[PDB]
RNA sequence: GGGGGGGG
DNA sequence: TATAATGGGCTGATGCAGG
DNA sequence: CCTGCATCAGAGCCCGAAA
């Protein structure tokens, strides 16, 4: 009925390895990875593609699907075609397919022998931004990986390589999702820092710096308008369903106007300006004013400045440019008179 | 064999090998078949009694199981275990959903409604209230569970500049986020084959998340936004109460030309 | 929503329903044969973990064995219920025992030696062959076995029974075979003239075991 | 796993 | 990318395993 | 069969509500 309880039971399932299990283990991923190299070669396949045919079988066919790269969709028509050509070869080539699949009956094992190595690292990066499981499953990724990279004849024990790999997969996890305003993993990395300097710098000033103070604390290239730039930026939004306090009856958002969409006044204000603006264009003529129409757009914004206008209005080019003041003026005494205008300037 | 060319051991001659000493001892309930050629199934595959493993076809399996290749021992082992297909999750669920015929059913609680200790008519009522109602509307039980899950129009969720040049979100984005990293990171633990065990747990989490976004709090820890305890408002939440849609927009709303004043 | 609307679909409890979306428990799909417990698996049966296991993967164990202590099965051996493997080890699994790490390899070196030995006749017992443990003679009284060459001694012995070794310069002179019941009166690296005795050989003398 | 200072 | 590190901190209505 | 017995969803309106 808890998640956490739940796997902690489910990772006690797993007995950890012996000193020799482990090396065992990884000596078996490693040579399986081997043989599927020489495997590309003998077969003209593609490494990938034949690792996640032996992948195919170890697991089961509850596990089948097109994987990131592979240049053939992975569907049981071809895995059953590419493993019988594997199955087609001579007993020496062949007897590095039996390599491949238990490389990677090793893999999952050491894998699933390491799994409580993960909790016991991401335990401590609690309170980040990220739930316990969340953590959990990034540091997974990272053992993951540390079992693909692990060079067992360097005689280090598992442990001691795979938390490399698994604080460094937590902390990218903290770092690209915590944010609902996500922002790059080296940004972060400087306002964590520009923390870590005020807090030092508080707790000898006896008081909280101001930017100044951090900016020479941080060294060259920084001043004080770089310290409160980064800060404005490390700002984390807030909940529209924040409580405006009293809690009962009140949400932050309901204080928030919606300055999008025009209110009656302003859609009101609009069509009121089109309905005078082309009920006095063709007060003069609408010939001269549709030349000036074309020039600037009621509706589509037509301008740009000499070329096009070579086309279509009905004359040649610097003509339109002078009928552009004549309508123009003649439309500025037009409004000495029609002054009802006026009032749009605002 | 081992780290480097020194310490290992080679043969001085002619001679026959026994093994002491062991570290621990495995017993596995299994089945050993020696093979002198090639063998014909790799180690992973599953097989029935009486399937060809090696030799041409002269030498055969006892017993339903996977294959273990030796190629130390040069036996291949078959410990006895089945091809069953047993699943957890929506997965599972949805299948035997997808895998019914309705109509079947309804005829086989009818003749079950024909039955005394009126319980056994109660219950085959109540399963024939949801038969019926899934055969009249056109709805398959299938789609009580989700393969696409939807997304809401971004201004009714939104994230808005406030006065201050401060940022406001509402609450189903971070809702939102939460499983939208979870399936993609579950996208990712595929194709990287991770064990079962990791992928269930993840599966398991994506449930979760799942019912976060339509439902916070109704089973389980309601998720918070880090460093509060306020539970996120999911369109549950927002449908339903006296702040809900219903009785707070659309039973009820502000409106203009209006006024209030001292009496 | 209660009653679970799928839950009534498919006569699943609330709980059961937990278990499977939860992952806390499988339901079978298709049981292909199995069975559990003595009883065929059916559709739609709700297996634990350890179930599962049982079912999809197989039964086994393995028994850490002291440090230093040999095993009293071998590798590859068939085991019952309660069968004891190690002085302080008793199998709780039929089935086939698997060494994991011997510490100890031992390799018997083959060896076809030809050596000579020289006995009284009435002594002696004829055969054109002897298999391990067989008689080779049983003497009267006790016989003194020469050498019949000179020189250094380079002196092997086995478990049971011993051979000689003597050579001058490095070639070796002789090859001589001193089964059971015959005690070396010379120590390795010892140099000896023809005729000293070798080894006292009291009653039965037969061959070494090995 | 559901709730609060003031006015009527 | 390599000492080793391996299991968390008040009410009523209704549908249920149990005398 | 029935009852304890558990699990859930209810709990007045409008305005200031001092975040």
């Amino acid at each position: 009925s808890d998640p956490v309880r739940q796997y902690l039971h489910e990772i006690g399932q797993v007995p950890l390895l012996t000193l020799e299990e482990e090396v065992e283990l990884a000596r078996k991923v490693e040579e399986g990875m081997e043989a599927i190299k020489k495997l590309s070669e003998i077969t003209g396949l593609d490494p990938d593609l034949i690792r996640e045919v032996v992948r195919a079988k170890i697991l089961g066919s509850a596990r089948v699907r097109h994987i990131p790269g592979l240049k053939e969709t992975l569907d049981p028509k071809t895995v059953e075609e590419i493993d019988q050509k594997l199955k087609s070869l001579p007993k020496e080539h062949k007897r590095y397919l039996h390599i491949a699949r238990e490389g990677e009956a090793a893999r999952q094992h050491l894998i699933e022998a390491n799994l409580r190595l993960v909790v016991s690292i991401a335990k401590k990066y609690t309170g980040r931004g990220l739930s316990f499981l969340d953590l959990i499953q990034e540091g997974n990724q990272g053992l993951i990986r540390a079992v693909e990279k692990f060079e067992y004849k360097r005689r280090f024990k598992f442990s001691t390589y795979a938390t490399w790999w698994i604080r460094q997969a937590i902390n990218r996890a903290i770092a690209d999702q915590a944010r609902t305003i996500r922002i790059p993993v080296h940004m972060v990395e400087t306002i964590n820092k520009l923390s870590r300097t005020a807090r030092q710098l508080q707790q000898e000033l006896g008081r909280e710096p101001t930017y100044e103070e951090i900016a020479e604390a941080m060294g060259p290239g920084w001043d004080a308008k770089r310290v409160e730039e980064t800060l404005k930026i490390a700002q984390e939004p807030v909940s529209l369903e924040t409580p405006i306090g009293d809690e009962k009856d009140s949400f932050y958002g309901d204080f928030i106007p919606d300055e999008h969409l025009p209110s009656p006044v302003d859609a009101a204000t609009q069509s009121l300006l089109s309905e005078e603006l082309e009920k006095a264009l063709s007060k003069l003529s609408e010939r001269e004013a549709m030349v000036l129409k074309l020039r600037k757009g009621l509706i589509d914004g037509r301008e740009h400045t000499l070329e096009e206008v070579g086309a279509f209005f009905g004359v040649t080019r610097e003509r339109i440019r002078q009928i552009e003041n004549k309508a123009l003026r003649k439309l500025k005494y037009h409004e000495s008179r029609t002054r009802k205008l006026r009032d749009f300037l605002d | 064999a081992a780290i480097d060319p020194e310490e290992e051991v080679i043969a001085e001659a002619e001679g026959v090998v026994h093994l002491h000493e062991p570290a621990s001892i495995l017993v596995v309930k299994a089945r050993v078949y020696p093979f002198e050629d090639d063998v014909e199934v790799s180690t992973g595959d599953r097989v029935a009694p009486g399937d060809v493993l090696a030799d041409g076809g002269k030498v055969k399996s006892d017993v339903y199981g996977r294959v273990e290749v030796d190629l130390v021992r040069n036996v291949v082992r078959v410990v006895e275990s089945y091809d069953i297909d047993a699943r957890m999750g929506a997965e599972a669920i949805q299948q035997l959903l997808k895998e019914l015929d309705l109509e079947a059913l309804e005829k086989e609680l009818l003749e079950e409604m024909k039955h005394p200790s009126r319980a056994r008519r109660a219950k085959a009522r109540k399963r024939l209230e949801v038969v019926r109602a899934f055969l009249d509307s056109g709805n398959r039980p299938e789609w009580m569970i989700l393969e696409a899950v939807p997304v809401l129009p971004p201004d009714l969720r939104p994230m808005v500049q406030v006065d201050g040049g401060r940022f406001a979100t509402s609450d189903l984005n971070d809702l939102y986020r939460r499983l939208i990293n979870r399936n993609n990171r579950l996208k990712k633990l595929l194709a990287q084959g991770a064990p079962e065990i990791i992928i269930r747990n993840e599966k398991r989490m994506l449930q979760e998340a799942v019912d976060a976004l339509l439902d916070n709090g109704r089973r389980g820890a309601p998720v918070t936004n880090p460093g509060s305890d306020r539970p996120l408002r999911s369109l549950t939440d927002i449908l339903s109460g006296k702040q809900g849609r219903f009785r707070q927009n659309l039973l009820g709303k502000r409106v203009d030309y209006s006024g209030r004043s001292v009496i | 929503d209660v009653p679970s609307k799928i839950g009534t679909l498919l006569d699943l409890s609330a709980t059961e329903l937990e278990q499977v979306l939860y992952f806390s428990k499988y339901i079978v799909l298709d049981p292909k044969g199995a069975i559990l417990n003595g009883v065929p698996v059916e559709k739609r049966q709700l297996l634990t973990d350890e179930e599962y296991r049982e079912l999809r993967y197989g039964k086994q164990e393995t028994y850490p064995l002291p440090p230093g202590v040999d095993a009293l099965v071998k590798d590859g051996e068939e085991v019952v219920k309660g069968q004891e493997l190690a002085p302080g080890v008793v199998s709780r699994l039929d089935g086939v025992a698997l060494y994991r790490f011997p510490r100890r390899v031992r390799v018997e070196y083959v060896k076809k030696e030809r050596a000579g030995l020289r006995l009284p006749l009435a002594a002696w017992v004829e055969k054109e062959a002897y298999k391990p443990g067989e008689i080779l003679a049983e003497l009267p009284e006790p016989y003194l076995f020469r050498a019949e060459e000179e020189g250094v001694v380079e002196l092997k012995e086995l478990e049971e029974g011993a051979f000689l070794v003597l050579r001058r310069e490095d070639e070796p002179v002789a090859t001589y075979f001193l089964p059971v019941g015959m005690t070396p009166l010379v120590v390795h690296g010892e140099i000896v003239e023809k005729g000293q005795p070798l080894a006292e050989a009291k009653g039965l003398l037969r061959m070494p075991r090995q």
